[PDB]
């Protein structure tokens, strides 16, 4: 026969052409009947042809086909834990998707391929049931029951050819769970197979070190125990009869730094054999010639295990490599960022050798940047010489803008409100912003804070500082407690260490005072400042403009700029007068960052976050009380009302504060008490000391894309303020803030959420222990 | 002006007493290629020359600088061993 | 309510109890350290009016098969290693043979207690813990290690014979392989699904006949505690593969008589032409030893894990891990009996020697049954 | 999106979408369309509306896609000098977009990496495409780029004076003469390195220098 | 709920790369011209135009 058309029915994604192609008919070749049936087989060798019928009318063909094409849906029920893309993994590492050709004999054998998952993911109580469901046309959802039980648990271990070391401890130096005490209560016990390979190696390191060397892991099989639970397991090793470390005969390459190598090889002749350091000492070699521009020193130990003694004999063979490997270096991530940001941030300069370590310093100096999100390179070496290593330091960037909460009594009823932003160096252009702010009726507050932290080459931060306070606090007037203070301050940074930094810098303050406060501590003060007072009445004015010189200085050891979890950062800052302020004063303080890390992946961290400060008169005059300290509520001693931790201002038996409210904001006025009442609003002392311990946790409910950009810690929060020149021979019926015993205690848990303008965080503290005027306030919502 | 706090500058792209030693005038570019590589600078319009110079600052106290350039002829093979202090 | 909202899968109960004979004890001795929850195939052993109780937590128990009276009892509990009192930690079950008690222990260090005191009237460290119990025969203790190591012993101190690795898979696919003497041949399953035949006087493999898949590219069931202890009628090796699959194949040659090669099949009698089996079907049935025809079936205990099947009192017995005792119709499945007598459950199989029917439970560990 | 519909209806919504304007509501048309028929005679006319309303929607990742789509579905096709040129805006887009330059400042110190990126496709349409619709335009573009590289490399040749590691500060205006042979940056990186050569003491290869300043004075 | 007029989104865009110029050649004396071309940095210059910049919008 031949054919005169063929029928192309049927074909629902493929072209007729292209099916004319695999077709071995072609509309006038010549047809038997055995190439129709050549016909049949292609068509279902083209993988979308669900049915296949080449006919032919008479002699021209006429070809009825059914199709495999596409996939319209594949819907998964039942993925509680896996994820729904692994799964599909599954099916595109079987070929098939949404749109793809289903072949309905194409269900077990990829549902074997997901039980043979539910096999390798840590179960086999997990079975699949793919579901057929026929969409237009020809299409088909693919629904997916997943009928997960359960996964294998690890259940024991069995430890044979071990003559040394018990098999309890071995697993407690591993991590291969099986056990949640119940008077000692830890995380889970499940199985993983990478927990067993893995912990090998820690048996392969753990009688390393020790000394044996002819220590070998004979085999290991775990139990198929008939429960899909049942994960015991025979562990068959030589415990290989320890050698004692008798000597390093290392050479190679030494390229003249042979004294240097031979200090990286001290060791003992005869102590028991440590091939973790022998691993440690190879490494030291590479950071030795690695500093000496070797990028390449190919270290090859021999360590010649002499049981003919019970010893092992180190050699090492050493291949230093070339010198001025660093050519020139590479940056990206800079598409939003300043590159004199960048190339100001390194320390291994172009056009010289290695030194690793400053790549890693210029790494660090970008680990304590803290704008970006994450620290990475390419160090390419680049082809030809052995002085072509390109580093192409490709990082992640981070982002910026922040904004401060709180605002306003009412929407249009007196336009009042709470301010506070922050640039973040200004989108990261060099130029530092912190701004704030506010407002109102009662009270109006300005403050900028700028800053080119980089203005100049030695790190010089151009940080002008101004503030002004139209401060009234206007119950109805300026009658009641007015100071209005304005004044500024310029501080630089300077070149300390390459982890330290100072601050120093000259502030102006000029105050303005109003008929303040029956306060007999304030009139002490105002009698400290030679100021004699009406102690009866908030009459007296005053205006003072100080003149003082502020200092401070950084440290930076810890790891990270926004997101640390290891090291210490040391912030020393204060302040003292000068000759030509209105008052003779100091004030110190310091509080620290440190991070101790519970784990040693660092997913667990101790914060030590503490507190210190102390001002005084430098004679004659003394610090104004404005300059105490005050907590609760607050920094990070909190979970009270606002600074609701310190002394109280215990008031005169007063009469005229030139308006009391009259029956409102009463001070022992003319409306009534007109007799000594100690405040309950903290004034706060002269000494700082308070701190609070607060400890990084996960939460293992967050999906760690965003986890990871989430602070959850838990918190203990302690201390107080009290000041140093109490006296309570006049506070007689009075308690004594001298006293360093005045410590509260609030306890709970800070959630740092990173919302796009910057981490937000929000708590629930409760205090169990507090004193005269801790008032209380256990959320925290914050920024 | 009054800061001794300076962070050093440094900077490879030099040789040694022994690199000096190392080679002779009328070796080859590739002599030198085999022995000391490549310099980090070379002459890019001008006859070959092999740019092997010391930098160096110490901080408040000076700089430090080993200046060593070497001119080889249109056959790449040496004519100039220059060596030169610092400033 | 307090765990009452989580979720896992279901497997079926037990119904149909019926009892139309009363089921009782013989007596109750129960050692109660045991199995427990950690699975072994350490099984008991009845001789000479000795229930050979036991745990592998260390205690050695005398049973009196009379009332299960304690007639001596030592403790293999061992005093030394790195701690004082380790428990014994055993791989295989109780065998009991002349003066000597030969359980393996976990430890590779196996042992003959005196049966008349319990002393160790030999004891030898092996090379590799064993899958099955420790064969003792024909002068030699035949084991099949951890490593599927065939080793053969001399009963009366340990003097190891050979050390042969057998059919080995990729882990401990756990099944009890016992390498059984059939004609001075050692005659063993295996756990990667296929089964060989070794000369027993020297470690010389007589054939090894691949038969079934074995987890690894074709995952074949882990709730089937396949019988892979060979049950050989003298010329034609009747034995389960590691899925359960089940061939009928020549001793000598093992050339394949029939198979019912499609099994789940856990524990199984060669019960004269009617062979009874445990599926993991769970499901009861009676096939034929020439072609694996079903003279009688019993689906009446789906998913519960059972022991294997006995005769005695007359009927078909088979207990459970669960506690439940069935007096099946040695015909077609029926429940004459029934009786729960544990909720521990039993992981060792029934015993019917010394005229009683021995089994030791998880932790409800010794109840001696009669009806 | 859209159910399974009749795709010109699809189509004529993506159309009229197109005439809207409404870049968000035509693709979730255009998406459906080709979800359930992306074998549609206008299906491969749908992606090169999807490289334009990507791109007049800002989904440069589904810009990225569907260009790279278009290499895998018309490898061939003449409207490549749409999407080669496309392909170098989608790299502009990709390369500099930020708020700043409403402030006004600039982003050639910014990352090139896009820019380099476009500086391929455009100069692959006038390869590609030498006659094209937008062949002038990605030149003008290729004039932009180039000197914004260059803008980008007298930033970083910058700081290496700054630095003072003037064995880096001839390397990168070595880059900066390799690649532009008129950038009017190159002429200021142009007596920074005969600073650096006098700098190094190598005032006559300074004055090497001073020559070609001599010879590009003005 | 509609809101309404005085600025409901923002906006943005530049014909930038018009704004842009090609740059002074530079000349080198006898002995001192180096290389200055590399890739596509000595770029393809190519015509036929179309509309140039945002004055060409096609589907």
């Amino acid at each position: 026969f031949v054919v005169k058309d063929i029928h192309f029915e049927g074909l629902q994604r493929v072209a007729v052409g292209a099916a004319l192609l695999s077709m071995p008919v072609r509309t006038g070749d010549t047809v038997n009947d055995e190439d129709i049936s050549n016909t049949i087989r292609a068509l279902f060798a083209t993988g979308n042809f669900e049915d296949v019928r080449v006919l032919r009318d008479g002699d021209t063909l006429l070809v009825q086909v059914k199709e495999r094409p596409t996939i319209a849906s594949i819907t998964f029920s039942g993925n509680k834990s896996v994820k729904d893309d692994m799964l599909k993994q599954n099916l595109e590492a079987s070929g098939v998707r949404v749109g793809e050709s289903l072949d309905r004999t194409t269900i077990a054998d990829i549902e074997k391929g997901l039980e043979d998952f539910y096999y390798s993911v840590g179960k086999y109580s997990a079975s699949v049931k793919a579901v057929v469901t026929p969409l237009p046309r020809n299409r088909v959802d693919l629904k997916l029951v997943f009928q997960e039980g359960v996964s294998a648990e690890i259940q024991q271990i069995n430890i044979v050819g071990n003559h040394a070391f018990t098999t309890d401890e071995l697993i407690s130096h591993f991590q291969l769970r099986d056990e949640v005490p119940w008077w000692n209560v830890v995380g889970d016990r499940k199985y993983q197979k990478q927990k067993l390979a893995g912990d090998l190696e820690t048996l392969r390191s753990y009688y390393l070190d020790r000394g044996y060397a002819r220590f070998n892991i004979d085999s290991t099989q775990v139990s198929l125990t008939p429960d899909k639970k049942g994960i015991y397991v025979t562990v068959n090793i030589t415990e290989g009869d320890q050698y004692k470390l008798s000597g390093v005969e290392v050479s190679g390459n030494l390229a003249g730094h042979s004294a240097e190598i031979e200090q990286l090889t001290k060791i003992e002749p005869g102590e028991l054999y440590n091939g973790t350091k022998v691993t440690k000492m190879e490494d030291d070699i590479k950071k030795l010639l690695g500093r000496y521009g070797y990028a390449y020193p190919r270290v090859q130990s021999m360590p010649e295990i002499n049981d003919a003694d019970k010893t092992v004999k180190l050699r090492v063979n050493v291949d230093a490599g070339n010198r001025f490997y660093v050519r020139k270096i590479r940056f990206e991530g800079n598409d939003t960022s300043k590159d004199a940001v960048l190339r100001r941030e390194m320390r291994q300069m172009e056009g010289a050798w290695l030194g690793s370590d400053l790549v890693d310093q210029g790494k660090e100096r970008l680990n304590r940047l803290g704008f970006f999100e994450t620290v990475d390179t390419d160090t390419q070496r680049v082809p030809g010489s052995p002085d072509q290593v390109d580093v192409v330091y490709k990082v992640k960037e981070r982002n910026t803008g922040s904004f401060n909460f709180g605002i306003g009594y009412g929407t249009e009823s007196g336009v009042s409100f709470q301010a506070g932003v922050q640039q973040d160096n200004w989108l990261g252009t060099g130029y530092a912003v912190g701004i704030n702010g506010t407002k109102n009726d009662y009270q109006t507050y300005a403050e900028l804070s700028v800053t080119n932290p980089y203005f100049t080459v030695d790190g010089v931060s151009l940080g002008g500082r101004l503030f002004y306070n139209d401060f009234q606090a206007d119950d109805a007037d300026l009658s009641d407690y007015t100071n209005k203070s304005y004044g500024t301050d310029v501080t630089l940074g300077f070149p300390i260490n390459e982890y330290n930094s100072l601050r120093a810098g000259l502030g102006y303050v000029h105050n303005s005072l109003s008929n303040m406060q029956p306060q007999v501590a304030m009139w002490r003060y105002l009698y400290s400042m030679g100021e004699h007072p009406s102690t009866s009445d908030q009459d007296n004015s005053f205006k003072t403009d100080d003149f003082t010189f502020n200092y401070g200085w950084t440290y930076n050891k810890l790891d990270r700029g926004y997101f640390p979890t290891d090291g210490s950062r040391v912030n020393l800052t204060g302040k003292v007068t000068i000759p030509g302020s209105d008052n003779e004063y100091y004030k110190v303080t310091l509080d620290t960052a440190t991070y101790v890390p519970i784990d040693d992946d660092h997913k667990w961290v101790v914060l030590g976050r503490t507190r210190w400060g102390y001002g005084d008169g430098l004679g004659g005059k003394e610090m104004p009380f404005y300059e105490n300290f005050y907590a609760g509520g607050s920094s990070t001693v909190r979970g009270f009302q606002s600074n609701t931790i310190g002394p109280k201002a215990v008031y005169f038996p007063h009469q005229a504060s030139n308006y009391d409210p009259d029956y409102d904001y009463e001070c022992a006025t003319q409306d009534g008490a007109k007799d000594l009442c100690k405040s309950d609003d903290a004034v706060g002392g002269n000494a700082m000391a308070v701190a609070s311990l607060e400890f990084i946790t996960p939460t293992p409910f967050i999906s760690d894309k965003y986890a990871n950009s989430v602070r959850t810690s838990f918190f203990w929060d302690m201390g107080t303020v009290w000041d140093t020149n109490w006296d309570s021979s006049q506070y007689s019926g009075y308690p004594d803030y001298s006293d360093p015993s005045n410590i509260r205690m609030s306890a709970g848990i800070a959630l740092q959420w990173m919302s796009p303008l910057g981490p937000l965080v929000f708590s629930y503290a409760q205090p169990f222990k507090k004193y005269d005027g801790d008032k209380a306030e256990q959320f925290q919502f914050n920024i | 002006e009054r800061v001794v706090y300076r962070p050093d500058i440094n900077q490879g792209n030099y040789l040694t007493a022994n690199d000096v030693s190392k080679i002779r005038v009328g070796m080859t570019q590739q002599q030198v290629a085999y022995a000391l590589g490549t310099p980090l600078m070379s002459d890019p319009f001008g006859t070959n020359t092999w740019f092997y110079v010391f930098r160096q600052q110490p901080g408040h106290e000076g700089v430090t600088q080993q200046t060593l350039t070497l001119t080889f002829n249109s056959s790449g093979v040496l004519t100039n061993i220059d060596n030169k202090p610092a400033l | 309510l307090f765990n009452s909202e989580e979720d896992v899968v279901k497997m079926s109960p037990l119904p149909t109890v019926e009892n139309q004979f009363t089921p009782t004890t013989a007596w109750s001795t129960s050692v109660g350290s045991g199995i427990g929850n950690f699975y072994s195939n350490l099984h008991p052993a009845l001789a000479d009016n000795v229930v050979y109780a036991a745990d592998r937590a260390g205690l050695v128990k005398a049973l009196n098969a009379d009332d299960g009276k304690e007639i001596w009892s030592v403790s293999l509990a061992e005093k030394d290693g790195w701690f004082s009192k380790e428990p014994a930690l055993l791989s295989g079950g109780v065998t009991v043979s002349g003066g000597h008690v030969y359980i393996g222990s976990e430890k590779a260090q196996v042992y003959a207690l005196n049966t008349s005191d319990g002393t160790v009237a030999w004891q030898t460290k092996v090379a590799g813990e064993a899958l099955s119990r420790p064969v003792v025969s024909d002068g030699l203790v035949l084991i099949h290690t951890s490593n599927g190591q065939l080793q053969a012993l001399n009963e009366a101190d340990g003097a190891v014979k050979w050390t042969v690795n057998l059919d080995m898979p990729s882990l401990s696919l756990r099944g009890e392989s016992a390498p059984t003497t059939a004609f001075g041949a050692a005659v063993v399953g295996g756990d990667n699904g296929r089964v060989s035949a070794v000369l027993m006087e020297q470690g010389q493999m007589i054939w090894q006949q691949r038969i079934s898949q074995a987890t690894g590219s074709t995952e074949i069931d882990r709730l089937s505690d396949v019988d892979t202890t060979p049950v050989v009628v003298n010329g034609v090796v009747f034995a389960l593969a590691y899925n359960g699959n089940l061939t009928a194949l020549d001793l000598r040659s093992g050339q394949i008589m029939w198979k019912r090669e499609l099994g789940s099949v856990n524990d199984f009698i060669v019960d004269g032409n009617r062979i009874y089996l445990v599926d993991q079907n769970d499901r009861v049935m009676a096939l034929t030893i020439d072609g694996g025809v079903t003279l009688w079936t019993q689906s009446d205990l789906l998913h519960r894990l059972l022991t294997s099947p006995v005769l005695y009192n007359g009927n078909l017995v088979v207990g459970d891990s669960e506690g439940y005792l069935h007096w099946i119709n040695v015909e077609d499945g029926r429940f004459v009996a029934q009786q729960k007598v544990d909720s521990s459950g039993f992981q060792t199989e029934p015993v019917a020697a010394d005229g009683k029917l021995l089994i030791q439970a998880k932790d409800g560990t010794v109840y001696s049954i009669t009806r | 999106e859209v159910p399974d519909n009749p795709p010109n209806e699809i189509y004529a919504t993506a159309q009229q979408k197109l005439q809207d304007g409404n870049w968000r509501q035509a693709i979730t048309q255009l998406e459906a369309l080709d979800n359930r028929y992306p074998f549609g005679p206008y299906s491969q006319q749908v992606q090169l509306d999807l490289i334009y309303a990507y791109y007049k929607n800002a989904d440069l990742p589904l810009a990225q896609a569907a260009i790279d789509r278009f290499i895998r579905l018309n490898p061939t096709h003449p409207n490549i000098d749409y999407v080669m040129y496309m392909r170098g805006l989608t790299n502009m887009a990709l390369d500099d977009s930020a708020l700043q330059g409403f402030f006004g400042v600039d982003r050639s110190d910014r990352d090139p990496q896009h820019a380099r990126a476009a500086f391929s496709d455009f100069s692959k349409l006038v390869r590609g495409y030498p006659n094209s619709q937008y062949t002038t335009d990605a030149t003008k573009r290729l004039v932009f780029l180039k000197d914004r590289l260059a803008k980008y490399e007298y930033s970083v040749a910058e700081y290496y004076t700054e630095r003072g590691a003037w064995v880096a500060v001839v390397n990168r205006v070595e880059g900066m003469l390799r690649d532009y042979p008129d950038t009017q940056a190159t002429r200021d990186a142009l007596p920074l390195m005969e600073n650096a050569y006098r700098q190094m003491q190598m005032n006559a290869q300074a004055e090497k220098v001073a020559k070609i300043i001599a010879a590009n004075s003005s | 709920c509609s809101s309404d007029s005085r600025y409901k989104r923002q906006v943005s865009g530049d014909e930038a790369y018009l704004e842009a110029a090609p740059l002074a050649e530079l000349h080198a004396p006898a002995g001192m011209i180096l290389p200055v071309t590399s890739g596509d940095y000595a770029i393809p210059v190519t015509n036929g135009s179309g509309a140039v910049g945002k004055a060409l919008d096609i589907r």
